[PDB]
């Protein structure tokens, strides 16, 4: 992997969040009324969030879309971009087991470490397991 | 968020969510087995004498019920068991944790079941 | 084993089973009021019934509660009520798994070929396989 | 090898699909309008369709009934009819379980290969498929 | 007399309320392929004129339709079945009873069957 | 009925019709002499501390009980019991259940006996 | 026109064909696992510079970014996967082709994810 | 198996028992007067009682005679009539080591998990093991 | 549509081209007799009384008319038709099907044929 | 690996055929009155038709000349020259059996069990059977 | 709380502060080699451009300069090197991790900083 | 083990810290003047901060000597009184590798590793190391 570039491009300067708020910092600013739902895993003290919104078909098992907030990194938007594509159109299979080492390897070279900016293979595992429970099979979940 | 590294590494604050229950090999269940082993058998009620580790062999004196060793079975139908009143079972992996075929269930909740169950009374 | 103890004893005080029935004797007892669906089980032969109600978390798969009924041998009663304790806040798989020789291990050791003063087990199966049926999954539950 | 029989005899005139429509022939008929909901085959250049039918006791998953829709030979309404004869009062495993060879040992000779000209491992195979999907237990179909 | 319970029971109740399938352990499977092949045998005419058993290998044959030769191979997906149709396939234990980690399906059943099919014709 | 023999012989009760006793074949016979052990000595914690099964020998450690060495005995009186005040003495089959070549009698029996008398005093 | 079956005799239509892929057998799950890899990868010679299967012992050079062998594990469970973060693994059927029980998943799936990702980026 | 016939035939039509009883029905009727005290078996669930009576040549070891009554099924005359034929004229050994296997080849080829059909097996047991009390031999027995 | 060519490939079209009749494993050919062996079963009087295979020695049995063995023979004079009255006529692959390189037969089809003359006369 | 570049491009406008039909498109094209004979083979699905048109010593068993049409595929064309240039002045034998896996191989990486996108191997066993024939001689061809 | 033992029973808010490694069995010590191996062996474009493992052998290829072998060798001085330009050397434990016992000391530091040197130039 | 008593009762009323200061709670104390230096451990599990210290004699020998300050649970007082006796008379040796097994089986019952009372066999370790950093030998501390 190459320079997209991952951060300080391009008039934002680092991520896309930052243009989209409005407002900026404010430190008064809240999410408010209704949550976005599916696995919210953000971490306060390493300053990163990722909370991946699936939306599934039924009837195929197929991952219809599925979109992404990144906090932290902005080199973490890239995979988070990439792996969020690959999933849709695919296999419910895809939507799992996802990885983690593969985030690593696609952004440069993999260090063999986890980042802890690296949290979206976290947080459409917590997505797909929501769904599995409520549709009433959380005994082959575990 | 390093050292050892890469699956193992965690911040600490991103487990909000269950963690993978891992592998790396197939020896790290005996050794987590054999933990738990250990950690039932002390608060003895004098019905667990002791729990042994040789040298590649695990035995399992088990209290006065349910008497069976515990070693993994040769290659395919893992796991011997010999239960008194039930008869040989056998296991195999079913979510990173060596489930019954025979009546389904974890292997971990068998083994807290039966030897605190001796212990009352 | 040690003394439940159950024996018609302590200020029970013909049996805690006889407090529970309310109405005696009264040769017209039924069955009665509401239920839970879940395992009943009870074998006049045996002179014991059972009827467990189990209470289960839909989404996690672990049992909120249990609670017991219990009627024939008071070594049934300390039977019933240690079981229920144990899987109790527990997963669904410590809820199954409970057998006749579990019991007779928590009493003292079991007569020729189990005691058959317990129909705790088959209560059980038959919770957890209603359990199995409301959440609509077959291929494991055969 | 014996007689359905239902070489085309008689007066319908050919199989017993001329028989069921009325209108005849017209070139202006069409199937409507409710329907079961279950799997579908067809093969055209073969002259064969086949559809099966299932309802399905949704408790544990039993096949309270099954009919079936044969077009295409007179002789493979036999296989048909045998299997679902077999398949009523059974478990959902027991509705497949079903072969390849299976279908033309019925109609006796088996190549040990198909043509097309059985469709019926197809037919099931699509029915308990999208079943599981409504059951909502897709962990078991991919 | 509380002889012998799993099984025999003396209350002769057990018989409409729930229990595992099996509990020990290979046996049981034996016991229902085995009883499987007594039935079926009354009511050949032509279709089978002979069962064959021999020690430790099976073969139901069918010489009026053909079908595949069953065996028990080493342990490693044990009792794996060589269709031609369908090329090889295995049964693994699920919960009392071999259910096929593939689609579902049982070893005893699909003999019962394919018989059956034979008697028909 | 439709269940389940050898496992279960019943035409609705055999409480009162006579029946032979059954065994099926190395298995089932451990089985019933770790049952009949266990019913003999229960109501006591304190009669049999441990118990611990092993492949080919079972152990129930005993301070006040005898000896009794449970054992394999190479093919010829197989299974060999072991009296602390006789000395040991070995087992053939004659009526379904191991009988004891010494007087021609079962060796339930002999465990009804050895065990209840040290229980009671 | 009967054989082999499904695509060399075809209705002239792929639609609603019979297909038990992932099975006959050894030989169908290394050539699949292989036709997965080579087909995402290729336009690129820097994504995978070379793949060679030896022994069914599989080596990937890939200098540019990680990379890991494919063995195949002796009888009972046969295959595995070593993923640096994930370790090594183990797989059996669930679905009729090579699953990961700890993982919930097929193996194919894995190999998908890592050879796309890399040809992107 | 194959037809006698005297499965609800002829002109009885249910069993030679009917076509000789007297009293009819009565429903008030018991088994009277002389017994031999042979073995008896009988499961009045299903209403089929079997009662085989040996004599016995003490001096020879021979079954002299023995006679049979069946009620219940018609099929399960065939089971007595036959067996008894057999144990005439020959010693008491033949009479032991009855099985259960004897009765699938005969006619019946049930599972061998009982229904009540037969009840044959047991009936020649307590037959010959009365014998050997009477006879005063207790370790050949026991 | 997608894979495995050679194995299965749609042109739509290749129903009528000429295609090599085996390109891979080998196994192909062992597939092709069982078809040939099945086939043939229907409509026997009593021509074919059972296949019994001992441990992939295959017989094909026509006892009415002498029965043959056709197995495999070791490395070098490798894979025959044996049949009495006969002898060797011994076949080695020519282009991708067992041809006799003496006369140009093909063994698969021998058994086709002899078959057919007993159901015949 | 590396572009011919053939793929759409470039004045053909679309794909290689328009170039040489001409006039284009025009939907009421048809090759008459001759043809050149020999290896056809074509997928509409895959949108490739291949001709391969042999010329060849058949005394010596030498490639005189060998031209192709390739119908569709910018990636065939360059390797289907390759080829041509090859084998002749040479045996048979390096025309024999081509795969595959060498077209493939030229534009890039192979699948290394491949898809119904290469029916040229099928093309090239025809026209070896072909050879074969016109020599006469199936013998070999068995 | 308790359980796997020994830094999964802390708060780890005393993950900084020292507490025992506590390795069991101690085969856990080959794993974290394995880990520290994988993160070697990538994290550059073109450097170590295979790592072969395999059954009880790994071939480590190691880039232009020079190459060295990372196995265990046989029981005493585990896990030697053999490096052919800067000689041959042993290590054993002394404090829970490798130590040379010779020029040398941890095993751990002589690999990454060799590795990473690389890797520059 | 049993009941010293010492159970945070009584007349204090809880254990040492009611009893020692004075001022009570205040939440505005601190350590002061000085602090009494060596390993310290802080841990939300007890909601405590141990702080041990040592004067011992060294030689051949370290400072080890820990009087093992609790705040936290009643029983933990018998097992600083224990570890104070048994450390000295002894060795560096046995007080260096801190059991687990000792303070476990001090404060109820002996299983595996010390369960989250105290942190002090982390301050423990502070404690030997600290003083081989101060006698100038990191090189047998590694």
């Amino acid at each position: 992997g190459s320079h997209m570039s991952s951060i300080t491009k391009r008039l934002y300067h680092p991520k896309v969040i930052e243009h989209y708020t409005h407002p900026r910092n404010v430190g008064s600013l809240d999410k408010k009324l209704p949550n976005v739902g599916t696995g919210l895993v953000g971490a306060p003290a390493c300053g990163d969030v990722m909370r991946l919104q699936i939306k599934v078909n039924d009837s195929t098992g197929v991952i219809e879309d599925v979109k992404f907030k990144t906090f932290g990194c902005g080199s973490a938007i890239a995979s988070s971009s990439y792996m969020t594509e690959l999933v849709q159109g695919m296999t419910l299979d895809d939507a799992a087991k996802i990885k983690n080492t593969e985030i690593a390897k696609e952004l440069s070279l993999p260090p063999v470490k986890l980042h802890c900016s690296m949290l979206a293979e976290d947080a459409i595992k917590a997505a797909i397991k929501d769904y599995k429970s409520k549709r009433n099979t959380p005994t082959m979940l575990s | 968020v390093e050292s050892s590294t890469d699956g193992q590494v965690v911040p600490q604050e991103v487990l909000n969510l269950p963690l993978e229950k891992a592998h790396e090999e197939a020896d790290d269940y005996l050794d987590h087995l054999l933990d738990s082993l250990e950690e039932l058998s002390e608060a003895h009620p004098d019905c667990i004498p002791d729990v042994e580790l040789s040298h590649g062999v695990m035995t399992l004196e088990i209290p006065a019920f349910g008497t069976y060793v515990i070693n993994k079975q040769p290659p395919n139908k893992q796991i011997w068991l010999a239960s008194p009143l039930s008869g040989p079972n056998r296991f195999d992996l079913l979510n990173g944790e060596w489930v019954s075929l025979r009546n389904g269930t974890k292997l971990t909740d068998i083994l807290t079941e039966e030897v605190e169950k001796a212990i009352s009374k």
